[PDB]
């Protein structure tokens, strides 16, 4: 169990804070928010997306093949 | 042994907390009435007559 | 198969309407408390 | 001596540095190291100036990570400017442990 | 002095939920622990109220479940809250494990190793429960899982017949399973307290994988309100399942009473078991398949030893990120193959996905961490 | 915790005996201060700037005498109760309560 | 990384604990044999033949 006062040594850092009653809960919510999510998407797409597309392609091939395997044409 | 809590300071402290104790009593009574849908009281509240017949 | 069908969906509407109230409101409560942190400014002022 | 191959080796190193993205939070490489026992000892041995700089850099990064924000591009740590300030402390700590481990063999 | 700080009971609540130093920067992905705790209490409460009406005889098990859903006042919501709560439990389990994997939270050895035990215990719990309504999938699911033990050399047959109480899944088996299913979530609750104890030695990891001692905040009000919001999002997702799609994750064959003489043509697990099921039937051998299935869950206990990177978290590691997402998508593929017949494209791709699962974890991710070290001159 | 509890105690439930003590301490402080040519001169100069008059010692007495427990509890409530404090901290301040938790100390849930 | 535990001290510490490790192995094997009434071994123990026919 860790407690405040016993965590670590910090020197020379000033924190400035405002009361929640003095300030906005949703400051510039769309105007700053949607640029940020767009920037976050860009930052991660190339890592996240290409495995799932590679699943989707194996999904769509695999379903198509199995469907087409369960048919004859000569006997 | 509970002679301890008898004297003018303790009477004043009783007087200060009495509107609060009675307002909490009001919270509890209305709370119990609401949670059980209590019949006797809630027939007499002039909107919230959603039994009728 | 499903006698509860009609009650299930009446409850379903009541849920979505309540969640439409409660989700933005609880969000606004969490945004209120977290404001102190999300707008905090740091300065580092070492000697010399 | 070494010219054309070296810059490409450096190029892949610089590419990876930018893709790693701790520099977007103002972190140096040595700020990001997993704190094992060797590492905790290296931190402990740091001089006053470097210790305090290290903490401010972590704080500023954890603050950014909470807001899910990054520094302006101006303020990102440049690969060329990245100071390996812990490495010689850590190397010496590792050298000390390894000597104890050799003595414990015999 | 505060009452909250030094009262012997309120002490424990204080150090766990009020004054607990927490990282300023822990995301959404850290919500799943409290959500797993919520899931456990939800399964406890609905389950007790089901146990008030359910009977555990073969003659009456299906009928008593039916009785809950028509006749018992609001028995249908309680029943469906329970069935879908089990699914919510596994959704939260998987998000939570995945967080641990990505963020290097497994470096907390004891905390992680207890989480594995927690996973194996909820798996055993949810298996034994699914048997209880005595549908077709209940029975044949009971048959397939219990028979996994018969692959054990020399002692295997004796072990399965012992857990049956007989020569197949029968009267003795169902009643057993009710008793074991009742006890195990209370055992879970105790192991979850031990899990939380081990965690409080270190506190939480964070997205960056860097020590956050420099920037701790009190758990209350910040993660009390963040966990409240998380719980209301869990309630939304659970209630969507119960009030709009109660049969979506259920197999329709479980609405037909158990037949001991005839299988369903298909036979498939609930969604959360489909990856492991795909791994088992990938091997053309009896013992090989079960050993592969066991090893597919038990591999999590080896993940600490295969950490190779000088950074804790995958946040600053693009190679490992690509390989992690490759694992998730491999698991999606395995859940797809799990739910499909043992026929032409599905067999060979099921084999390839099974190889890749073990290749990513045992070989590929520990090679990425080493390359990433070399790249950073570390 | 103890500082804020005292503000909350005085806002909600100031008793009479302690108010008399507070009154007497002020009466003693005022007369003890205004003792010497220098503090009296300062009091003349500052008072004429702020008040426009010198407020005589008998007036201050009348103003102190008026204060009872009801006056303490109304006047404390106006300034302390459920109000946003300003906080300044300098030094080994890791165990300094979060502002939200300071803010929460500015009201009582039992009241 | 487990090159650490290779050297003459560690070989000697292996040699010292080996009669103990094997005697514990003897405790475990006889213990498992006793607790399961194990057939293969206990038919071959010349008293304790209380199956016979
Ligand atoms: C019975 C289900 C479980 C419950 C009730 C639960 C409880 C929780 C709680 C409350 C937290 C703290 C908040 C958070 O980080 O989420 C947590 C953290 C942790 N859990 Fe679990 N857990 C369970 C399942 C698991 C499983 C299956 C594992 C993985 C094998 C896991 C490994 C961990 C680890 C490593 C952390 C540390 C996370 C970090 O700080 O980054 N737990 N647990
Ligand atoms: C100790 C608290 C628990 C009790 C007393 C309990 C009791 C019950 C009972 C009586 C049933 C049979 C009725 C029915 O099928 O609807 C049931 C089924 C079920 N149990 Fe539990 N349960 C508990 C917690 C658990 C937990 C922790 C899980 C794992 C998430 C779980 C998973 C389920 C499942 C999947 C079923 C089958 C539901 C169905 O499809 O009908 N339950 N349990
Ligand atoms: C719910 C389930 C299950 C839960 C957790 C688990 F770890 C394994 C399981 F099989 O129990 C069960 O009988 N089936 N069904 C099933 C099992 C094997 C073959 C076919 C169906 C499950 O999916």
């Amino acid at each position: 169990g860790r407690q405040f006062g016993h965590l670590t040594r910090v020197r020379h850092v000033i924190t400035y804070s405002l009361s929640p009653f003095e300030q906005r809960a949703f400051p510039h919510y769309f105007s700053k928010g949607i640029p940020n999510v767009l920037r976050r998407t860009r930052a991660c797409i190339l890592r996240v997306a290409p495995p799932f597309v590679a699943f989707y392609l194996v999904y769509t091939w695999g379903t198509q093949e199995f469907e087409k395997s369960k048919r004859k044409n000569p006997a | 042994m509970l002679t301890r809590f008898l004297g003018p300071r303790y009477r004043q402290l009783a007087r200060n907390w009495v509107p609060t104790a009675s307002l909490w009593g009001a919270v509890g009574a209305v709370g119990l009435v609401w949670a059980t849908d209590w019949r006797l009281i809630l027939d007499w509240v002039p909107y919230i007559n959603g039994k009728f017949k | 198969a499903e006698p509860e069908h009609d009650h299930r969906k009446r409850m379903g509407l009541k849920m979505l309407l309540m969640m439409g109230l409660l989700l933005p409101l609880v969000y606004a409560m969490k945004r209120h408390k977290w404001s102190v942190l999300k707008s905090r400014k740091l300065a580092y002022r070492p000697p010399k | 001596a070494v010219s054309a191959s070296s810059r490409w080796l450096e190029g892949i190193r610089k590419w990876y540095y930018n893709a790693a993205g701790f520099n977007k939070l103002g972190l140096m490489r040595d700020d990001t190291i997993h704190e094992n026992d060797d590492v905790k000892e290296a931190i402990r041995r740091l001089p006053e100036n470097l210790y305090d700089d290290r903490v401010f850099r972590i704080k500023r990064a954890l603050d950014l990570s909470m807001r899910q924000q990054i520094l302006p591009k101006e303020q990102w740590t440049k690969y060329e400017e990245d100071k390996s300030y812990l490495e010689p402390y850590l190397k010496e700590v590792i050298r000390e442990r390894k000597e104890r481990e050799e003595w414990a063999k015999k | 002095t505060n009452i909250r700080k030094s009262h012997p009971l309120m002490k424990i609540v204080n150090n766990a939920f009020i004054d607990l130093p927490a990282p300023s920067n822990i995301s959404s992905w850290w919500n799943f622990g409290s959500l797993l705790g919520i899931c456990l209490i939800l399964q406890i409460l609905t389950g007790l109220f089901l146990a008030m009406h359910y009977t555990s005889d073969t003659t009456t098990a299906f009928s008593s479940v039916t009785h809950i859903c028509r006749d018992v006042n609001y028995g249908w919501i309680i029943r469906y809250m329970h069935a879908n709560g089990a699914s919510m439990f596994f959704i939260c389990l998987y998000m939570h494990v995945g967080r641990g994997l990505y963020y290097g939270s497994y470096t907390f050895l004891e905390t992680w190793n207890i989480g594995v035990i927690l996973l194996l215990t909820v798996m055993a719990t949810a298996f034994m429960g699914y048997v209880l309504p005595w549908g077709q999938m209940s029975f044949w699911g009971a048959t397939v899982i219990t028979n996994l033990l018969s692959a054990i050399p020399y002692i295997g047959t004796n072990l399965v017949e012992w857990i049956w109480g007989g020569f197949s899944v029968d009267k003795a088996t169902l009643t057993r399973f009710f008793a074991f299913h009742f006890i195990l979530p209370f055992i879970i609750m105790a192991i979850a307290m031990v899990h939380l104890l081990f965690l409080h030695e270190t506190g939480s990891n964070n997205p960056t994988g860097i020590s956050s001692d420099v920037d701790k905040i009190p758990f209350h009000p910040y993660y009390t309100i963040k966990d409240i919001l998380g719980a209301l999002l869990l309630i939304l997702a659970l209630m969507l399942l119960v009030l709009f799609a109660p049969d979506l994750l259920g197999d329709p064959d479980n609405y037909t009473p158990a037949n001991p003489l005839n299988t369903p043509p298909h036979i498939k697990p609930e969604w959360y078991f489909l990856f492991a099921y795909a791994i088992l039937r990938s091997i053309p051998n009896k013992l090989g398949g079960v050993l592969a299935l066991a090893f597919s869950i038990l591999i999590l206990a080896l993940i600490p030893l295969l950490h190779t990177s000088k950074q804790r978290s995958m946040m600053f590691r693009p190679l490992s990120q690509c390989l992690f997402w490759a694992l998730v998508a491999d698991l999606l593929t395995l859940t797809w193959i799990g739910g499909q017949p043992v026929e032409h494209p599905y067999i060979t791709i099921g084999q390839l996905a099974s190889v890749l699962y073990f290749l990513l974890i045992l070989v590929l991710m520990p090679t990425a961490g080493t390359i990433e070290n070399k790249l950073l001159k570390w | 915790f103890v500082l804020q509890g005292q503000w909350m105690r005085l806002c909600t439930s100031a008793t009479e005996s302690e108010v008399l003590r507070g009154k007497n301490l002020l009466r003693n402080a005022l007369v003890s201060h205004l003792d010497g040519t220098t503090p009296v001169c300062e009091d003349i100069g500052r008072s004429l700037l702020t008040y426009g008059r010198r407020i005589p010692l008998a007036e201050w007495e009348s103003r102190i005498a008026e204060v009872d427990a009801r006056v303490v509890r109304e006047v404390c409530s106006k300034y302390f109760y459920d109000q946003c404090p300003a906080v300044a901290g300098f030094g080994p301040i890791e165990q300094l309560p979060d502002y939200n938790r300071i803010r929460s100390g500015m009201f009582w849930l039992r009241f």
